[PDB]
């Protein structure tokens, strides 16, 4: 549904990390089925080869946060520069208290029903790539 | 290039931007904006230090690296009771309480 | 031009009302120029308005946004703030 174009024509690309974070890219396939690729460490960049109208999406690896690419939230191929959102200052806590508890801890932080269900409800690929239906 | 702090007297405590190139007078004019006081009756100070009205931000420490957005400088600040000026007193914020063990 | 937020143990954060107005509780509380925080302590309040500097800073930028740092011990608290605040 939201899936790349099978032009068949090359497209290099450099995916520079712009970021504090490991970057995971995921490219869309034919059938919309994202396809993780070799993650970017820190600072980095990386020479690649795709096509015209191939869809792509970064992540952090690890965490599964999104990135945004040239501003937005996919790119379409050139510099693909991954930085990072300006996060709300709730999923920024999110993330900091996430990487500090075991999943199965976050219902022994005094909290509100609520934040347990923010927590629980981790950064998802399949999860985004469905709001991104609207 | 702007410049983030925080101007800090008691507890009051401004959040402002500047140019590396303002001088701390022209910031005694950003106080007095908003706390109704001259640059007479005030005082800016960096760790301490008493910094000259003359001077820029920049050569009292306040750069890009040092003065950030999500991390501002302090700048402390105290003012005159006619005459002689008040020690200077920044009240320090309330304490975290102890990490729980969940999140050790 | 500014805005007063006073957090549970008194201490007055002055900033620029477009910044406080990054929180759509206080964007709501605005409508008076001093919002009074009987649950939020200074220790969370000023990284609050730390984010709202930060917030109006990045947003839309196309250079390099840095991380926003949040430390351990203020995690859990700043979380409480953040979700009160719509922010
Ligand atoms: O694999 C590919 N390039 C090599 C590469 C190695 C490491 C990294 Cl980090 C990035 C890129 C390309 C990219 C995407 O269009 C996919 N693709 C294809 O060559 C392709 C084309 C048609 C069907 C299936 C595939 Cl995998």
């Amino acid at each position: 549904v939201l899936r790349s174009v099978n032009s068949r024509e090359p497209s290099q690309v450099i995916f520079c990390n712009r970021s504090p974070r490991v970057v995971l890219p995921v490219w869309l396939n034919f059938d919309g089925e994202p396809q993780p690729y070799p993650t970017l460490p820190p600072g980095t960049g990386r020479r690649i080869h795709s096509y015209r109208g191939h869809l792509w999406l970064f992540r952090d690896a690890g965490t599964h946060d999104g990135l945004l690419v040239n501003q937005t939230e996919l790119f379409v191929p050139i510099f693909a520069n991954i930085t990072l959102p300006v996060y709300t200052l709730k999923e920024r806590c999110l993330q900091v208290v996430r990487s500090l508890v075991k999943p199965e801890n976050y219902r022994r932080l005094d909290i509100v029903r609520s934040l347990y269900e923010d927590l629980e409800d981790h950064p998802n690929v399949q999860k985004d790539l469905e709001r991104l239906t609207q | 290039m702007d410049v983030f702090l925080m101007i800090r007297r008691h507890k009051t405590t401004i959040f402002t931007d500047a140019k590396e190139s303002s001088t701390v007078f022209e910031l005694k004019r950003i106080v007095e904006g908003i706390l109704k006081r001259p640059p007479d009756e005030q005082r800016l100070y960096k760790d301490d230090q008493l910094l000259d009205d003359g001077k820029t931000l920049g050569e009292c420490g306040f750069t890009s690296q040092t003065a950030r957005p999500q991390a501002p400088a302090t700048v402390g600040l105290a003012f005159r009771a006619d005459d002689t000026f008040e020690a200077l007193c920044i009240e320090p914020f309330s304490s975290p309480p102890e990490l729980p063990d969940v999140m050790k | 031009m500014y805005v007063k937020l006073i957090s549970s143990d008194g201490h007055e954060f002055i900033v620029k009302r477009e910044h406080a107005l990054t929180s759509g509780t206080i964007k709501a509380m605005l409508s008076t120029n001093e919002v009074n925080f009987r649950e939020i302590p200074s220790h969370v309040l000023s990284k609050v308005c730390m984010y709202f500097t930060y917030k109006v800073r990045y947003t839309n930028s196309s250079t390099e946004i840095p991380e926003f740092p949040i430390a351990p011990e203020i995690a859990l608290e700043l979380l409480m703030a953040a979700n009160f605040l719509d922010c």
